[PDB]
């Protein structure tokens, strides 16, 4: 009859989903939100020893968060709904045997454009943003890796780089784009588009879905230099009290019906193979949510960097102050 | 007149965004830029929202506790200043003035370092102490300014007539001060409701309160349950102002 | 009792107000550490980083946006309090009370409401569109103008109340005496009314300019990337980067201004009494 | 004539305070307005000064109409009850305010201010703020501020009311000398009787916005015109009289308070008429009776005595039950004389020192 | 009969000595007045008797019982203040009954006593009306009634009737004398006014810087001054300087008073060449106006002011010396009306044996 603390991202859980859980197990659930990975990191180390029961890291911190000792074993016997998941994205180097995380939701990130103002054909690559004709109008996301795995793919490099000469090549070149940025949004990157202030910039593909299910033509033009891909996973912090409760919520989000009701409303691609079929012809078909096999292999996934994490971050926080 | 036009504008400037958060409460678009019909869905959706209801409950309990204790201590201090005259009185007046003229961000960071050095976990108690700390001066000023409009010779006259030091409090000083004691409790209740800077620093995950939960939703900007929760707290605030006047007299 | 009341009030202020400020000034000097947030080692490196043009132009822009909000409050609030003191005594408690009722609605939502009201596709652009005054919309978000409007909108009542007391507390005969001696309405204002009411003006700027550098949510909701206040810098340091000594060294630009503006209040109060 | 007033009216919140007034003020006189509290003296003073505007009438100053000239353009200056005295300026600048605001050339400000400060004996206190002076010095600074502009009429408004009982005696004479030395009219508003009698050259007594009597102090104190005036200044004794018959053209026969003797009356009467008898306490003689010979005056008694220093004041009670309050002097033939309580008495007056009214 | 006895009181405040050393006795049934300049310590004496301040050395006695350290709650002394010290929220009835309630009076005896106390002062009908609906005089009356109902042994008053106007003050002085005669208890009264000290007192104490200058009946203080301060404080006196030549007889002495020789009366022994002070009042000077070099006996002076007060006529005449002397002459004799000019030349004289000469 205890309760759990669920610390998650901005727009994953839709209103009503956690109300279902309570009337089924008697457990009450309190909910909070992130905006990025660095904010999640700092929160867990200040209020150490038992502040939360279920974090949602990105996969490229599941390796980092292991060695500091903030994740623990996941008992894999009571998680009796694991099978329905896609075996494709189920054994990757960061967590070999899946004793530390369970895939939750993946997604992409490409150029967004507004049809009523700018032609979706006048921009086709990351380099078109550096043009001096877009001074003071460009929305950019607020994640260190995303903002950096755009200049690296512009000059031509591997996004997963651990070399202090290419990272320092990014900063010097990414610091000429700042005269064009107007906002740094990572909570709902669709609002400046839907309010009428920005008309060109980075956008998450799932958020553009929600703005097309309302009134606005936001088109996700893929860039020729690639496309930024990522995935998120569920984890249990080391010192938690509702150890049983944390498992019983992951076992509820792996169900097919639960995972499709949320997947249709928010539009973020689901890694649940069982529910990947039971879907609408507008959600499970659109080229921007679920793409071909030619685009996923033309852009780079977000892998671990290791100990050059600080260099990416420390340069980022100086780029903002301009 | 154009003099009335000047006063009409300033009130309209301050009152336009309030009407918007009422009009958009019954709006049906989940975003709020235009008007798309009438609905009462949002209130019902609020009634089931567990997290936001718990947060509102914590806000109300903390406001009540902080306001009560601040009123008590500040009222006693104002009695102490009015009744007695010593050498350090101008110094204490200056201390209170400087405390009241103080930035809130500095207070937040200072209380953070203080609670970190001593070793008290962040949660209920820290928020209580911070709220009392920045609510005291207004209570003190209100009660003291109320009492300063009466003759002090009453107390000597009461002593000459054969009265103890405790009977003066029950029969003379307290009746003259109740109309300002109540105005301090309501003023302290108001601040502890909409305080954001201090709470964002000196509370933890355990005890969550409304400014922090509203902050996330306002940045995401998709849930008009927030607009509906605001209009309830305005009605509940206007009944205390009325109820206080009846009880105070 | 007699001395317990005085002891407790000075015990509370020493533990909760004055000693912690000395803790912050003390920690503006220590070295960083990843375990205890501090390490007992004395450096001036924290203060030298502030003079870097990178972290110094932010303070200057945060200070321009606080003055302009403060000058806006004086220009708009001084006429408003002057006209209100020239009304029948039976209507004043009605208009003063209708000026304080906004505070019972959460402040963080009123700004979010004002964000809609000024957007390109929101109200006041569609309304002002079909009444033939503009050809293209007005874009005032993510600009320095937006933050100033938000600052003035919240902090305006904190300027009217201090000015209201110092106008209502004037002696009427002083104003009549100048009229006899040959003073017009302009020389009466410059040479009598302003000096008599100066302690009320300085009091207002204390309650407006100092909070105007700590309200981080006007910049979060309306400023963007190029318009920041100092309060955002301390929040970022103390909670995300976790560099407490640099975050504390930033706060002292805010105690210096508090000291200087308080000095003018003590000196301008003595000139009158 | 300096100021003429013709048909002034003024209303305040719908209640009338000045029905009708026609009053002339001459050139070089010390005029005082005396009356009960709140009777419109202040309003008349403000109308002459210019701080209020009339509802009907006309105000003329050497035959130039000044009814609608603003207050800052008239040549009338005013002294206030609370010594306005701007707190943030020295005595010198307080005096020089009027000169500066009238575009006086800067060459002569210092001599004029110093002369005005000398008229009132404040030469040395020229650089001292108006909170480190005492009450009298503040009064003097206000008067000097009023006089430096060379006005044509000085309005004083309860000028010497907050001072003690010796400084007032000094400053009344000081003002009287200043007025002669300057040569311009002084209008004074007061509620005290002795000050009005001692400081003035002409008195106007006002009750509820109308003029009752207008004349020199001798006329008002010796020969009043009604019962309000005779009873506002000086203590007076009123005796009810009924006439019996006429004796001649100077004497009349009547009954007063039970005794029937002859009272001097100089207007036409018919038998049965009721008359009022007035006597000042000083003009009334008294003589103790211990023997059984009770005659020559009313009976009376004594209920109270008060040693005044200079004089002795008693309160007596006649057979009817009325108080008479006689006063007595100390002469060479009767030094130190005192009364007891409940001493049977005999009251009589001094043969034609009375006034009788209709 | 002894009621209050101050024997050797000493008091200091903020390191300054306010009462050097004071010995005083108060009788029973009388009316005593303490008079002096502002801040001469009358208020402190009144407070020490009342109980609101405590002494440093000496003892204060009340009916042969030491009360030097009995608080201001058990003494049988009550006080009337200057701002009337009224409780604004209670009714007049509660204001009066407060003192009774604090002494545990039986509930049945309260109302008749309160109504009697209101009646002695003429407030029968305003029993149920709160202050701020009463005039100033009525607040003063309620304060007195609140004081007296407890039946004290000594009713102290502190500049009670100063905030009022003229005629009402003149009425209430007689009212107070009547009340004191009725009740039969001692009244002590502190004032700055000379006329109110002479009018209603039965014994006057004059205090300057904590010392008792003189004590006695009003006629003793107006007619037999003991030093210059007492003579010049109450009423008006004319200070003259005189030098002695020789003696005439057992009761007269020659002198050079203001330049001429005139017989003066000095009782005590005198030796030539010493300085004397001759003190006369405007009461006693007789003046005659000399037109053309006739009857020039006496001092010679010129008139500078003339002040008509209705019953008398005061004039300041300045002597050839340059000395301003005050003259007061009355109309009550058979001189109906007269008036002086502004430069008229006058002669000054005075009646015999009415002078007062002081040595040193």
């Amino acid at each position: 009859n205890n309760t759990l603390y669920f610390y998650n991202w901005t727009e994953y859980v839709p209103p009503g989903l956690l109300e279902q859980f309570t009337k089924e197990t008697g457990i009450k659930v309190i909910y909070s939100t992130y905006e990025s990975n660095e904010t999640m990191y700092a929160k867990l180390k200040t209020y150490k020893d038992g502040a939360y029961d279920l974090v949602v890291p990105s996969t490229y911190y599941v390796d980092k968060m292991r060695k500091e000792g903030m994740i623990q074993k996941i008992d894999k016997s009571k998680l009796t709904n694991f099978s329905n998941l896609d075996p494709d994205m189920l054994n990757k180097p960061f967590d070999p045997n899946n004793d530390y995380s369970i895939p939750y939701i993946w997604g992409a990130t490409a150029i967004g454009v507004n049809g009523d103002a700018v032609d979706p054909k006048s921009v086709t690559s990351w380099a078109d943003l550096w043009k001096p004709e877009y001074k003071g109008s460009l929305l950019l996301t607020d994640d260190a890796r995303e903002v950096f795995q755009m200049a690296l793919r512009k000059l031509g490099y591997s996004g997963n780089t651990t070399d202090p000469k290419e990272i320092e090549a990014a900063y010097n070149e990414l610091k000429k784009l700042m005269p064009n940025v107007a906002a740094f949004n990572s909570d709902n990157p669709a609002n400046p588009y839907m309010e009428g202030e920005v008309n060109l910039g980075m956008i998450w593909n799932g958020s553009a879905f929600v703005a097309r299910q309302a009134g606005t033509p936001i088109d996700v033009v893929w860039p020729k230099e690639g496309g930024i891909f990522w995935m998120d996973s569920l984890a249990i912090p080391a010192n938690a009290k509702n150890k049983e409760g944390a498992l019983k919520l992951i076992n509820f989000l792996l169900r097919p019906d639960v995972a499709k009701q949320v997947a249709e409303t928010i539009g973020y691609p689901t890694p649940n193979l069982a529910a990947r079929k039971l879907l609408s012809p507008e959600v499970a078909n659109d080229k921007t949510l679920y793409p071909d096999a030619e685009t996923i292999k033309n852009g780079e996934w977000q892998n671990d960097v290791g100990a050059a994490s600080s260099i990416y971050e420390e340069y980022y926080q100086k780029l903002k102050a301009g | 007149l154009l003099r009335g036009g000047f006063m009409t504008a300033i009130y309209a400037y301050l009152y336009i965004p309030i009407i918007i958060l009422i009009v958009n409460s019954f709006n049906s678009s989940r975003f709020g830029i235009n008007w798309q019909g009438f609905t009462t869905k949002w209130y019902s959706l609020l009634m089931n929202n567990d997290s936001l209801l718990q947060a509102a409950q914590h806000s109300l309990t903390m406001a009540v506790f902080s306001a009560t204790f601040a009123t008590l201590i500040g009222s006693l201090t104002a009695v102490a200043l009015y009744r007695y005259r010593f050498r350090g009185k101008p110094f204490v007046s200056g201390m209170l003035f400087v405390v009241m003229m103080s930035p809130d961000i500095v207070m937040a960071i200072s209380l953070l370092v203080l609670f970190m050095l001593l070793g008290i976990q962040l949660g209920f108690w820290s928020l209580l102490f911070s709220h009392i700390t920045f609510c005291l001066p207004f209570v003190v000023v209100t009660v003291y300014s109320r009492l300063k409009g009466f003759d002090v010779r009453m107390l000597e006259a009461a002593k000459d007539l054969g009265a103890s030091e405790f009977t003066i409090l029950r029969k003379i000083i307290l009746p003259l001060a109740m109309p300002a004691v109540a105005a301090g409790w309501v003023l302290s209740f108001t601040l502890s409701m909409d305080d954001v800077v201090v709470s964002s620093f000196v509370t933890g995950p355990s005890y969550e309160i409304l400014p922090l939960k509203i902050y996330s939703m306002v940045k995401v900007g998709v849930s008009p349950e927030v607009n509906a929760l605001a209009t309830i707290l305005l009605v509940l605030s206007l009944v205390m102002v009325i109820a206080s006047q009846l009880i105070a007299r | 009792f007699q001395n317990v009341v005085i002891v407790t009030i000075v015990g509370w202020l020493v533990l909760f107000v004055f000693l912690p400020n000395l803790m912050i000034i003390g920690t503006s000097f220590l070295t960083r550490d990843d375990a205890s947030f501090v390490k007992m080692v004395f450096t001036l490196d924290n203060y030298t980083r502030l003079l870097d043009p990178l972290y110094f132009e932010v303070l200057l822009h945060s200070l321009n946006m606080a003055l302009i909000a403060t000058l806006a409050c004086l220009v708009l609030g001084y006429p408003f309090a002057w006209f209100l003191a020239k009304l029948p005594h039976k209507v004043r408690p009605l208009l003063l009370f209708l000026l304080i009722v906004p505070f019972w609605t959460n402040s963080l939502i009123r700004i979010y409401g004002l964000k809609i009201f000024l957007s390109t596709k929101g109200y006041l652009n569609e309304f002002l569109l079909w009444l033939g005054v503009i050809d293209t919309p007005i874009r005032i978000m993510f600009t320095p103008s937006a933050v100033i409007i938000g600052l003035v909108y919240i902090l305006l009542p904190f300027m009217v109340m201090p000015l209201y007391s110092s106008i209502e507390k004037l002696d009427k005969p002083l104003l009549e005496a100048a009229r006899d001696l040959g003073a017009s309405k302009l020389q009466t204002f410059i040479r009598i009314i302003i000096p008599l009411t100066m302690p009320g003006i300085i009091a207002g700027c204390l309650l407006v300019m100092l909070p105007a550098m700590g309200l981080f949510y006007v910049s979060d909701l309306m400023g963007g990337a190029k318009n920041l206040l100092i309060g955002n810098v301390i929040k970022v340091q103390f909670l995300n980067i976790r560099d407490w000594p640099f975050g504390a060294a930033t706060s002292i630009t805010l105690t210096i201004v508090m000291g200087l503006m308080l000095l003018v209040y003590w000196r301008a109060s003595r000139l009158l009494n | 004539p300096l100021v003429q007033l013709a048909g002034i009216r003024k209303c305040f919140d719908g209640k009338e305070v000045i029905p009708q007034l026609d009053l002339t003020i001459n050139n070089g006189e010390f005029l005082t307005l005396l009356g009960p509290s709140g009777c419109g003296k202040t309003t008349v003073l403000r109308l002459i000064a210019g701080l209020e505007t009339v509802d009907s009438g006309r105000i003329m100053l050497d035959n130039e109409d000044i009814t609608h000239v603003p207050a800052e353009n008239r040549y009338v200056n005013t002294v206030f009850q609370s010594y306005a005295l701007f707190p943030h300026m020295t005595v010198f600048e307080n005096v020089a305010f009027g000169l500066r605001m009238q575009k006086t050339p800067a060459a002569e400000i210092t001599p004029r201010v110093m002369e005005a400060l000398r008229m009132v004996q404040l030469e040395t206190f020229a650089q001292r703020k108006p909170h480190q002076l005492s009450g009298g010095q503040q009064q003097r600074v206000a008067i000097a501020r009023a006089v430096v502009n060379k006005p044509r009429l000085l309005l004083l408004d309860q000028s010497l009311s907050a001072l003690d009982y010796k400084l007032r005696k000094q400053m009344q004479n000081e003002l009287k000398a200043l007025q002669r030395k300057l040569g311009i009219t002084f209008v004074f508003v007061t509620h005290d009787q002795e000050e009005a009698l001692t400081m003035s050259d002409r008195i106007v007594v006002m009750r509820d916005g109308r003029i009752e009597q207008d004349g020199t102090p001798r006329e008002i104190y010796e020969e009043p015109k009604n019962l309000f005036v005779a009873g506002f200044i000086g203590e007076i004794n009123m005796f009810n009289a009924t006439v019996i018959e006429r004796l001649d053209e100077q004497r009349v026969r009547a009954n007063v308070e039970g005794r029937e003797c002859n009272i001097y009356v100089n207007f036409a009467v018919e038998p049965g008429q009721k008359l009022h008898v007035l006597l000042r306490p000083e003009d009334l003689r008294v003589e103790e009776i211990n023997d059984d010979n009770h005659a020559e005056g009313l009976i009376g008694y004594v209920r109270e005595r008060n040693y005044k220093g200079m004089t002795l004041e008693s309160v007596v009670e006649l057979e009817n039950g009325k108080m008479v309050m006689v006063s007595e002097f100390f002469n060479e033939d009767d030094p130190d004389f005192d009364h007891s309580l409940d001493q049977k008495m005999a009251i009589n007056w001094v043969e034609s020192w009375e006034v009788v009214l209709a």
